RNA sequence: GCGAAGAACCUUACCAGGUCUUGACAUCCUUUGACCACUCUGGAGACAGAGCUUUCCCGGGACAAAGUGACAGGUGGU
RNA sequence: UUAGUUGGGCACUCUAAAGUGACUGCCGGUGCAAGCCGGAGGAAGGUGGGGAUGACGUCAAAUCAUCAUGCCCCUUAUGACCUGGGCUACACACGUGCUACAAUGGAUGGUACAAAGGGUCGCGAAGCCGCGAGGUGGAGCCAAUCCCAUAAAACCAUUCUCAGUUCGGAUUGUAGGCUGCAACUCGCCUACAUGAAGCCGGAAUCGCUAGUAAUCGUGGAUCAGCAUGCCACGGUGAAUACGU
């Protein structure tokens, strides 16, 4: 079965008001439909609120949810003897970030309030503390891969 | 039925938009382009031949 | 003060067509702008390949307008008897202001 | 006493003009934030003069026309470090770090007959 | 209030959308020639200003008048024997829309599945 | 014809066919002409619309002024499947 | 969302009713050579009935009305 | 000068003919070599992006209805003319699509930025009238000149505040507009009223590897009128590929 080797990767850009890539990464992960400025403004009224609240830099905050949401273990399928069985798996560098935004949008987009930057900002803070959507999704996959061990 | 619709296209209609339109070298009603007179395969084949002016196969 | 439009389906006969009208030009009378290329005009037409079915299967052709514009400035008999007295090819259509 | 540049970037075409003077950017007769209201979108324009030391030390005045907002933008990057690099021969390496001097190549594709896009492809059924 | 009891929470546009016979761009012409703005709450309506909006709509058919006029409206076409009238009598599209497949608001949900 | 054109009424069933049957008008009017519009002198007289295969006749009461011939003869049938 | 890059009439090949038979469309034949167009009457229309009417050119030819075949005419089947 | 308007000039974009330019050509590693991984310069780097281009053969595959044709049938009819109807039927099942289920949103006001095309028995400006579809009017055009032609998403203010609702628009009632001899069966569009299902969809299944997918508008052929279809054009613009 064909497949050639490993591909290129892609090369984003760092943002042009918070110069880190990983800004970036979340901005294309938030948009829709080609809208980059909705999602950029967005961002930007985000950080503006936790830099507010909090009374910090947004950008340390940030990087410290997204440590503390980062994963380490996962569950992939395998086939043997004719049955599917899920098994431990060690993420790579690149895959633990793309977890990890990917989860951080997936359950900010699902909060209760009325706009999305305050969705953002609060999910952000939550898991700067270790609570919210977003931690919970990364402990059972802790969880789920130790019990399949 | 074939030689009398060509026929009756020919002729002068009862009211205006009674007329419509067939290729000029088969007697064809649909796909009729109207700046040649000539449906889709007549057109075709006369392109091929070389018979129209101007008209070549488009590759862009 | 004086306009020529030259129009036709190839650029290589009305190229010799427009350089020639520019060479008669300059030898019977005095002078002449060189010829301005007017954008082209090209025409798409997309067709069934099949007699019957098979909607998917289809085949482009073009159509192509070239086109050339010539001034000459000095007007002069002579000029105006060797531009209308030329002989220009079949296929390349000429249009006197 | 005017360096010239053209920039380039999707179907928009950028004539960037640069002159001493204070800073004042011109786009088409109008200020350059009143036609471009954002911030990134002047972030990327103005990259050109930030990788050098010059960033106030000149004024550019722009005349663009075709494509979009960031076409715009792109173009007047384009043209902005095209002009730079006539002022001045060692700007090259640093322009040519950031990938500053590429015309942008890529542009929209073209509509197959048979697909609903470029690529896109209708929905298929066996049965 | 005026006809029935429109919502109290709401602008006074919005309010009396509620009324049969109001839509949206009849309710503005309403508030404009009674003299009243129309971001102001349906609470903080008074008694003369409201009043004027009682008067102001006594002139519009609403409710059980064009309920009437409508069934008699249908009616007629079904009882003079038109083409209309049999579409309305079995329940089939009255416009010439297509029956084919796919007519469902006038044929209710998906009958027995043969 | 809705527009301020006026009315449509086929001259070959108007003109004296509709017009000439004013004295014992006691007999039935057969047409083509589905596509004609029921005038206010229509009214008391029946008239015979083909439907494709035959002739039905209707008489035109007071409420099918305004309305087409031809609403009153339907072209298809069906019966419940 | 296939022939169909356009089914209200026409397209139209299907059905009902009303009409035609060398014919709606071609070559030759025999007499006449410009026939057609237009007005009114009847008819749903095709079509019939009266008047003004048809101006070939240089024996040739393409057009044109009448009568008759030899023939035409089939989106009929494989 | 209301204005690139007028004078003036090809400087710059642009237009279109002829050339140049990219070849693993040079450097390091690896290999016996082909080649593979990186580096320089360059607008562009590994057949740069995309078309047209479909070998020998397969399926008695599709088409006697575009055309042509052997053989077999009809010939006061299986040929020919006309008006009306039908191809639009409706208990239901399947295929391909469009619009939504709302706050990255709805309504109102302001306000930028395209490309590719069509126009002489044709496109149709300004001004005036109409709530609107439109009417009237006739300018400029056989067009890099004039018209179609308002780009829409995007952006800026005010409002709504999670509600089957200021979501959604089906369905139905009345009054109209155009094209056409004619709009009932059976056209498209508008105004006011009405305000259905629908809270992101089960087992399952489809497309796509980059200016792609996703999304927003624009033009054209057919065409008196009629497209959510087809064929093209640009605006904004991703995620992922460990591996067999
Ligand atoms: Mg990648
Ligand atoms: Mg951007
Ligand atoms: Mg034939
Ligand atoms: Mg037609
Ligand atoms: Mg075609
Ligand atoms: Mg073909
Ligand atoms: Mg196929
Ligand atoms: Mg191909
Ligand atoms: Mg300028
Ligand atoms: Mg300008
Ligand atoms: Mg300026
Ligand atoms: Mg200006
Ligand atoms: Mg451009
Ligand atoms: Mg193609
Ligand atoms: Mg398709
Ligand atoms: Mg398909
Ligand atoms: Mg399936
Ligand atoms: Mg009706
Ligand atoms: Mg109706
Ligand atoms: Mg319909
Ligand atoms: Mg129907
Ligand atoms: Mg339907
Ligand atoms: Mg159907
Ligand atoms: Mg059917
Ligand atoms: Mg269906
Ligand atoms: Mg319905
Ligand atoms: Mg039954
Ligand atoms: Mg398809
Ligand atoms: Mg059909
Ligand atoms: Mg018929
Ligand atoms: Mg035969
Ligand atoms: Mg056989
Ligand atoms: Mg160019
Ligand atoms: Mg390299
Ligand atoms: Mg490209
Ligand atoms: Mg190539
Ligand atoms: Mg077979
Ligand atoms: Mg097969
Ligand atoms: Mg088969
Ligand atoms: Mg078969
Ligand atoms: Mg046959
Ligand atoms: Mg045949
Ligand atoms: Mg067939
Ligand atoms: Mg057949
Ligand atoms: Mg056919
Ligand atoms: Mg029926
Ligand atoms: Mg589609
Ligand atoms: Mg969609
Ligand atoms: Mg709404
Ligand atoms: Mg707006
Ligand atoms: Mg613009
Ligand atoms: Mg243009
Ligand atoms: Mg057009
Ligand atoms: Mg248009
Ligand atoms: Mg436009
Ligand atoms: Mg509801
Ligand atoms: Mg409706
Ligand atoms: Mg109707
Ligand atoms: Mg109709
Ligand atoms: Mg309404
Ligand atoms: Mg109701
Ligand atoms: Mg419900
Ligand atoms: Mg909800
Ligand atoms: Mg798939
Ligand atoms: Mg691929
Ligand atoms: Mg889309
Ligand atoms: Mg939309
Ligand atoms: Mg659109
Ligand atoms: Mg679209
Ligand atoms: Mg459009
Ligand atoms: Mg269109
Ligand atoms: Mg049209
Ligand atoms: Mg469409
Ligand atoms: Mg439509
Ligand atoms: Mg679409
Ligand atoms: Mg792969
Ligand atoms: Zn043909």
């Amino acid at each position: 079965m064909p497949r050639k080797g490993p591909v290129a990767k892609r090369d984003v850009l760092p943002d042009p008001i918070y110069n880190s890539k990983l800004v970036t990464r979340l901005i294309n992960k938030m948009m829709v439909d080609g809208k980059r400025g909705k999602s950029q403004a967005i961002l930007y009224s985000a950080f503006d609120i936790i830099a507010q609240e909090t009374g910090k830099d947004p950008m340390e905050v940030f990087e410290q949810a997204m440590k503390n949401i980062m994963p380490l273990l996962e569950v992939k399928a395998r086939r043997v003897g004719g049955a599917n069985y899920q098994v431990p798996i060690e993420v790579r560098a690149d895959r633990r970030s793309t977890l990890g935004l990917r989860w951080l949008v997936n359950y900010a987009r699902l909060r209760g309030e009325k706009t999305m930057e305050v969705r953002v900002a609060r999910e952000i803070m939550d898991a700067a503390n270790n609570t919210g959507a977003s931690v919970k999704k990364r402990e059972d996959t802790h969880k789920m891969a130790d019990a399949n061990r | 039925a074939k030689k009398s619709m060509i026929a009756k296209q020919k002729r002068t209609p009862k009211y205006a938009v009674q007329a419509y339109t067939r290729c000029e070298r088969c007697g064809r009603p649909h796909s009729v382009i109207r700046k040649f007179k000539l449906c889709r395969i007549c057109f075709r084949e006369l392109a091929y031949k070389g018979q129209i002016p101007g008209v070549k196969k488009a590759s862009w | 003060k004086i306009r020529i439009r030259l129009k036709a389906y190839d650029h290589r006969i009305l190229d010799q067509s427009a350089e020639k009208i520019v060479e008669t030009a300059k030898r019977s009378g005095a002078s002449v702008s060189g010829p301005i290329p007017l954008p082209t005009e090209k025409s798409i037409y997309t067709v069934l390949r099949a007699v019957h079915k098979y909607k998917d299967s289809r085949e482009q052709f073009e159509m192509r307008t070239h086109k050339r514009l010539i001034d000459i400035v000095n007007p002069t008999p002579q000029t105006v008897d060797s531009l209308m007295r030329l002989d220009l090819p079949s296929g390349v259509d000429i249009e006197i202001k | 006493v005017q360096y010239y540049g053209t920039g380039r970037r999707k179907s928009s075409v950028a004539r960037v003009r640069l002159v001493p003077g204070d800073g004042k950017i011109v786009i088409n007769n109008r200020d350059w934030e009143d036609y471009i209201p954002f911030a990134a979108l002047r972030e990327v324009i103005k990259q050109p003069l930030v990788a050098t030391e010059t960033l106030g030390n000149y004024d550019v005045l722009v005349n663009v026309h075709g494509g979009g907002y960031t076409g715009q933008a792109g173009a007047i990057r384009h043209g902005v470090a095209r002009a730079l690099l006539q002022v001045a021969p060692e700007y090259r390496p640093a322009l040519k770090s950031a990938g500053l001097l590429t015309r942008d190549p890529r542009m929209k594709e073209r509509k197959k007959y048979g697909l609903k896009g470029a690529r896109r492809a209708p929905q298929f059924s066996k049965r | 209030i005026a006809g029935v009891d429109v919502p109290r929470e709401k602008r006074i546009v919005i309010s009396l959308t509620y009324i049969y016979g109001i839509g949206k761009q009849t309710a503005k012409e309403v508030l404009a020639e009674a003299g009243v703005s129309e971001d102001t709450r349906t609470r903080d309506l008074t008694e003369e200003e409201l009043g004027k909006i009682r008067e102001i709509l006594d002139r519009i058919k609403v409710e059980g008048d064009l309920r009437r006029e409508v069934n008699l409206n249908i009616k007629r076409l079904i009882e003079i024997g038109s083409y209309r009238g049999m579409r309305h009598r079995r329940g089939l599209p009255v416009r010439g829309q297509n029956t084919k497949n796919n007519a469902r608001t006038r044929k209710g949900p998906s009958k027995t599945v043969a | 014809r809705s527009l301020k054109k006026g009315p449509f009424v086929d001259d070959h069933l108007m003109k004296k066919v509709e017009a000439a049957a004013e004295s014992e008008k006691k007999q039935v009017i057969k047409t083509w002409s589905r596509r004609s519009t029921i005038f206010p002198t229509f009214v008391g007289q029946t008239i015979a619309v083909y439907d494709g295969r035959k002739h039905v006749p209707v008489y035109v009461q007071e409420d099918m002024v305004g309305h087409k011939l031809g609403e009153f003869a339907p072209t298809r049938t069906y019966r419940g499947h």
